[PDB]
Order: C-alpha cells, then structure tokens, then sequence
C-alpha cells in the first residue's frame, strides 16, 4: 500500500531529517547523481571526505582489535591511531636496539671469560692479526669446516657457552648463538675470515686487548639495553592506557560512522535544486506511513531552527514501488517464505500468511513423530524464551536460521501433535487411547489372526486410527492405501484453495470480463476432475467396496470409454461421467482460447498450454510423496522400536538393556529429528512452492526499500 | 570545504581569508623565531615547533645567544604557567631534539626531561602523550 513520494527541502536542514530518518526512514531516493556522474556527482567530495573518515576509522578498529580494545573527531581518532602507532614502533625500536646491546654484551663477556683460555692457546700453539668475533654454537660445524687450511693448526677458536640464547645484534627473539676468538695470519686469511663470521650473524663485538675494558664495554651495553627495554615498556604502557579509552570511541565511532556513510551515500543518490536552493528527494515511502513523515520534517526544521519549511509531496507515476506488508515476529517466516517464491506486486495477493499455516498443515499431514516432535518443540520454546541471550549471542549457520525461523517451526511442531495424535504413534510406538486397548478383535477367541473371522474391531479408536487396524502386522497395507487416497483428497482440496486465491486475487486485480474469461476456465476444470476422483473415494467409503481396496477408482477411471461401469456407485455415475469428461473436453480449449480472443478484440498462452495437466499430475505427485513420507515414518518407528524390543529382552542384565535403549535412542533420534524432519521440511516446502506458483503472485517484485541503518536496524 | 556555498563571494573570502592567514603565519614565524612566547612567559604548541627545521632554525636563533632563549624554554618546560604551556615545551623540546643533538643535552641538563616523564604518567592525556613523545626523543639519544 505504498506509493511515491517527491520533495524539496533545504540541504541544512535534510541533513537533520537523514539523520532522523537513518535507522528506519520511510523513502529510499534513487541513485539520479551518481547515474549522471559517479565523479563528483552533487556531494561526492563529501562522499569522498566521508569514505576517507571510514577508511581512517577502520584502520583504527583493526589496530584496536589487534590491541584487544572494547570495539572533528575522524582527525582526532587518526591522530590518536597514528601516535599509538608511533609508541609501538618506538618500543620496537627500543627492543631492537637492547637486542643488539645484549649481543654486545654478551659477546664482550664471553672474550673477557676466554681471555685466559686464548692466551694459554696462543702460547701452546705459537705480527699477529686479530680475528675476534663470533661463531654460532649452533653453526659450530660449518664455521670449522670452512676455512680449514686458513686455521693451519695453529689458530683454536674459543666458542661461548652460548647455554642461553645469544641475542641477535638485528633479532629481538634471539638465537642459539656463541661467541670465539681465532687468531688471523694472511691479509686473505682475515678478510675470509672477517666474511664468515659476517655471514655467521652470531651475536659478535670488537674485543678489546683488555679483558677489563671489554667486561667494561659488556657493563654498559647492558645496562643500555636494559634502559631502553624500560623506556619501551613505559611508552607502551601508556600507549595501551590511551588505547582502551580510545578503542571506547572507535566502537562507538562504528555507529556514528555507519550513520555518516549513510547520509553521504543518500547525499550521492539524491539530485539537489539549485534553483529553489532545496536539495530534491523522490524516494519509495509507505503511502499509509508517509503520513507521519510531517513529525520528522517539524523535528528536523525547529533542530535546524531554520524558517524556511520543505514541502514533502506524493507524485503519482507508472512506476511500481517494491513494497511489503507488515511482518510481526510470527510473520517474518511466512515473509521469508514469499520472497523465496519471489515477489508479488502490492496488488497482487499474498498468500504467504495463509502459507503460515498451510505449510504447517501439510507438513504435519507429511510426516510427524509425537515423541521427539514434541522434544523439538520443547527445544524450540526454550530457544524462543532465550532468545533475549540469543540477540546477544550471536548464532552460527542454521542456527542464525533457526532462529528467524522460531515461530514457524512452532507452529509445525504443534500440528505434528495432533498429526501424531491422529496417527496413534506416541513416541513412535502406537499407544492405547482411553480402553485398556484402543483396539481389539470381537469374537474369535480361538481363531488366529489369520483366520476368515479373524479380528473385529466392536471399538474403534475415537481419537486416533483403531491400532488394530493400522499398527497391527498385516493391516498395514490397506492402511497405506488409505492414506494415499486422502492425500489424493488433500491435494485436491490444496488445488482448490489455489483456485480460490486466483479469482480472490482477480477480483482485487478488477477486470471487467477478462478475470471470468481466463480465470474461471483455467480454475474449476481441473478442479471438478480430481474431484470427480474424489466424490468416488467418499462414496467408496460410504459404500465399504473391500476386494478393490483403494483400487476400486483405479479400476473405474481405466475405462475413459463410456459403456460398461458395473461398479459404479451412483446409480448414474457412468452417463453423468461421461458428461463430465464431455465437459473437461471442451472445457479445455475454454481455458486457453477467450483470453487471447478478447486481447486481440481490444487490440503466456503457450506456457499455460499442458500447464493444467502439468500441475495435475504435480499435485497426484505431491500427495504420493506425502503418503511416502507417511509410510518411510512409519517404517523408521517400527525399525527403532523393533530394535528397543530386541535390546529389552535380550537384557536380563541391567547394563545391556542400558546401552542397547542409549544406542536406539541415539539412532532414532539421529534418524527422526534431523535426516526425516529435513527431508520432510524441504518435501512440504517444494510442494507448498508447486501450489503457490499454480495458484498466484507470478513473482514479478521487489521488497520494500527504506532508507534503513543496516546496523541500527 | 566541508560546507559548500552556492555565493561565489563566498568562496572569493575564503580565498581572502586564505591569503591572510599565510600573511599571518608569515609574522606568526618572526615569533616564533624570536622566542615572543617564551619573552611573554604563555607557552602555546608553536606551529614552529611541530617542524622540525623551523624548530632547529628556532633553537639556532636561540644557538646565537647559547641557548639563552632555548634555556629559558626548557625552564619554563621544568616549570610552567599553564598545563597547556608545559606540554606545548614538552613537544617543542621533543622536536628540537629529534632535530639537533644539542637540544636534547640541553632538556637532559635541565632535568625538565624527568619531570616530562613524570607528568607523562599523571593526568591530561593529550600532555602524557606529548610528554611520552619527548621520553621517546630522549631515550632515542640514549639508547645504544
């Protein structure tokens, strides 16, 4: 029930009206500027200026969660992101630089401890050149095997203990790296030598000919590095402190940024005029809504302060704005629902509120187990009472579903009940319902149960099918025929409601003939031939034909030919069905030829051709799945109760008994809850798609679009 | 920028105030150069100051007299009238350091420098902040 809406109001107080109209608004403006020109359009230098903020404050949200923060004032938040960055590199630098003095340190330690070592080595093995430095504990054996004939045997090697870790004179993370002295003889000799122990990386310092001097030298590089690792972790600590206070603001800078790219982007789309100096906004608003669009303009002129008022005005158009009716908590399943099957125009019908229930409704005649049925209610109730948590717990793949899904899944759950009610099968096992036994054989007490007496059910179960009759071993053929034959009148009843909602809908649509001449014939005709099948299985019913079972229709309708018909109920029934069928027949060029006529007298038909037996035999097929459904249900609960059967009694122990009813469980409810409940979910949903798309709404929309903060709303 | 404005007059005092301000800025820097803040005893974050070779111009104007004016400014950095005029120091002592070596001997010899850092651990964050900069700056110096 929307319409468009165009307006001029003054761009000074639009910026108050966006704001208000941010999280939920009515209208959304089309995209006229940037159409003309993405460069520049009318405000794009301040769509530019606001994706820059944007771009600064998501640095500044990525800093902070890699801080670990709780996540104008745009310059201000990247100045306080760019002196943060600065502490941390500041400390980085600081730690490198301790690094190098603790290599330093430790390689000068190191040749003041094996000063006494190398001047025994020197006197036992001997102008001479200096060849101090380091070589990796690690690297011990490359370092010797290089080089050999430059050592000559006269030149030891005084490695450091090198237990700990020697820091890097470039790594802060440090390395297994140790520290020797080696005597140079040859200029080459040294060099090469000088170039390994470059190429080692070990933590190396000039050593000087004083042991003191060079314990001296390690003294003060450490306690160099041992300042600067204060002064680093003192930046850092402030650093940190700001950072919390400044992540506060950037989580809340996400909703005011969120708010700023919003009104930039409706900036962009909207085409302000010049000439009355109010920037011009067409968007698509609730007509019913747009009323109170006046307390939005009022609030946003007395905040502006500003005289001048913006006229908001309504201009009629061909043009179909997307809209969607109002969805409650229950509603937005059955919303969801219709936007999968598409779209319908805000004329067309919607049958997606009566889909609420039918869906439930065919689903519950689909399959139902009243035991874990009604545990998956119970689960789904809680999951609704917690919800409030579930807002804030944020929840994962069909969870996220499940819980949009909430009211619907109720809803089937509750239909299940009185599904399982009807099908007997309490917990997946049929129970007694009021008598000792629901249902019993009369007479016959010798007899067996295979016999030409065999059972008579003298009472009948009121509330649910007789268990004699349908959980029993051999009654379970007649029982499945039976079932089949009432989703064949389900499915029939499901056409017609399809039918009905077409002509509701074709009255809405108001046309004067055209509705009775497309319509009428395309409805009914179907209709009345499942329903001549229909009318047979009642009197059938009625009647308590016996040797045809279920097949006494299959073998009336193989003679299309007329003549003959001895099982006819209706004393009639042959002359009447061969009207009938004289009927459908011309009939059937009734649903395809007044339209097209009636079009080229005022002046598609081809899809609709086969289409009318297309959806017959979608709808026989729609019921046989449903009676399959039924039966596979039917199959798995027998299946785990036989197997609870077999766990009880073959356990005269308590723990086999135990672990056979853990292992039944587990497996019927694995089997139940989650593969039979979704293959029966997305049967009923594929037939309800296959109904809807016969009966109505053609798809052919959009959805409403408002200017609505994503974030906020 | 932010603000468009339809008049062109608009835009042609914009241009104007522009213009003026680089006028004003132009004298703003002989005093900067000449120390008037310090002179008047009100320290404010001198445009100067944030650039590093106007700053070293700055501390050289100061360098003509020893530092006479630099020295004054690192007292008044020690001891300030107003908060904001001991972290506009603060920053200025930081920034001349980072530029010359001999500023940062100077803020050390003044011992303004320790009082820096403890006022970067008291409150006015904005202060803690410029005073950390300035800790940085000296601990750049001192670490090997």
């Amino acid at each position: 029930p929307m319409q468009l809406v165009q307006i001029i109001i003054p761009i000074e107080s639009a910026h108050l009206t966006v704001s208000y109209l941010g999280e939920l608004g009515l209208l959304q403006f089309k995209d006229l500027n940037s159409e003309k020109s993405p460069f520049q359009r009318t405000y794009a230098a301040q769509i530019k200026k606001c994706a820059e903020m944007a771009r600064k404050l998501r640095f500044f949200k990525e800093q902070m969660l890699k801080a670990g923060i709780l996540s104008d004032l745009e310059v201000k938040l990247g100045d306080l992101e760019a002196e943060l960055v600065e502490i941390n590199a500041n400390g980085d630098k600081l730690q490198r630089a301790h690094s190098e003095l603790v290599e330093y340190k430790l390689v000068l330690q190191k040749a003041g401890e094996f000063f006494s070592s190398a001047l025994t080595s020197a006197a036992a093995q001997q102008k001479l050149g200096f060849i101090a430095g380091l070589v990796p504990r690690e690297k011990s054996m490359s370092f010797e095997r290089m080089l050999f004939r430059a050592t000559r045997g006269n030149v030891f090697l005084r490695q450091a203990v090198v237990d700990e870790p020697v820091v890097d004179p470039v790594s802060g993370e440090k390395m297994e790296k140790n520290v020797f002295v080696v005597f140079y003889s040859g200029e080459r000799a040294k060099n090469k030598i000088l170039k390994i122990c470059d190429a080692f990386g070990a933590n190396r310092y000039p050593f000087n000919e004083e042991f003191d001097k060079q314990a001296q030298a390690i003294s003060e590089v450490s306690g160099r590095l041992s300042e600067l690792k204060t002064t680093l972790d003192a930046g850092l600590l402030h650093r940190g402190n700001l950072l919390q206070t400044i992540g506060d603001q950037f989580e809340q800078w996400n909703l005011l940024v969120k708010r700023e790219k919003s009104i930039y982007h409706t900036l962009n789309m909207l085409s302000l005029d010049v000439t009355k100096k109010c920037l011009v906004g067409e968007g698509w608003s609730p007509v019913f809504a747009t009323k109170q669009i006046q307390d939005a303009l009022e609030r946003a002129a007395f905040d502006s302060n500003s005289q001048v008022g913006a006229i908001f005005q309504v201009l009629h158009t061909k043009e179909s704005p997307p809209t969607y009716f109002r969805t409650n908590k229950f509603t937005s399943a059955f919303q969801e629902i219709v936007d999968a099957y598409g779209v319908a125009k805000y004329r067309e019908a919607n049958p997606g509120v009566f889909t609420i229930v039918t869906f439930p409704f065919l689903f519950a005649v689909m399959f139902g187990d009243w035991g874990h049925g009604i545990c998956l209610l119970l689960g789904t109730l809680v999951l609704i009472v917690r919800e409030k948590k579930l807002a804030s717990q944020k929840l994962d793949d069909i969870t996220d579903m499940t819980f949009g899904g909430r009211y619907v899944i109720l809803m089937m759950a509750l239909f299940s009940i009185y599904t399982g009610l009807i099908y007997n099968e309490f917990f997946s096992v049929p129970f007694e319902i009021f008598s000792h036994s629901a249902y019993a054989c009369r007479d016959l007490s010798c007899s067996e149960a295979t016999t030409v007496g065999l059972i008579k059910v003298r009472d009948t179960y009121p509330f649910g099918v007789d268990p004699v009759w349908h959980g029993s071993r051999s009654e379970l053929p007649f029982l499945n025929s039976l079932k089949m034959k009432m989703s064949i009148l389900l499915g029939v009843a499901q056409m017609n409601l399809g039918i009905i909602l077409s002509y509701f809908n074709a009255t809405f649509f108001r046309i004067g003939v055209n509705i009775w001449c497309q319509f009428i014939p395309q409805i009914i005709f179907l209709n009345s031939l499942f329903g001549y099948l229909s009318l047979l299985i009642i009197l059938k019913w009625i009647t308590g034909s016996q040797a045809d079972l279920y097949h006494v229709m299959i073998y009336m309708f193989l003679s299309p030919t007329d003549e003959l018909g001895d099982n006819q109920l209706f004393p009639g029934q042959k002359t009447a069905q061969l009207v009938l069928l004289l009927l459908a027949f011309v009939s059937v060029p009734w649903m395809l030829l007044p339209k097209p006529f009636i079009l080229k007298m005022q002046h598609h038909q081809m899809i609709h051709t086969i289409e009318f037996v297309l959806g017959a035999v979608s709808n026989t097929a729609s019921y046989l799945r449903l009676w399959a459904l039924s039966l596979a249900h039917s199959e798995l609960s027998s299946v785990f109760y036989e197997k609870v059967l077999l766990l009880a009694w073959g356990y005269n122990n308590i723990l086999i008994l135990i672990v056979g009813i853990i292992v039944f469980i587990f497996a019927t409810v694995g089997v139940l809850l989650v593969m039979e409940t979704l293959s029966a979910f997305l049967h009923a949903l594929r037939l309800h798609w296959v109904e809807f798309q016969n009966k109505f709404y053609e798809g052919d929309g959009y959805k409403f679009s408002p200017f609505s903060f994503a974030l906020l709303d | 920028k932010a603000q468009a404005w339809s008049d062109e007059d608009l835009l042609e005092g914009l241009n104007q105030l522009e213009e003026g301000l680089k006028d004003n800025i132009k004298r703003l820097s002989s005093f900067d150069k000449y120390k008037q803040e310090v002179l008047l005893g009100h320290l404010d974050w001198s445009p100067m100051h944030k650039d590093p070779l106007f700053w070293r111009d700055n501390i050289t104007n100061f360098e003509e007299n020893d530092f006479q004016i630099l020295r004054v400014l690192l007292t008044i950095l020690d001891t300030s009238s107003d908060p904001r005029a001991l972290a506009v120091a603060c920053f200025d002592l930081s920034q001349f350091i980072q530029y010359h070596p001999a500023g940062r001997v100077i803020v050390t010899d003044l011992k303004a420098k320790e009082r820096v850092m403890k006022l970067m651990n008291h409150e006015n964050t904005e202060v803690t902040k410029s005073a950390l900069l300035c800790i940085q700056r000296l601990f750049l110096g001192a670490k090997y």
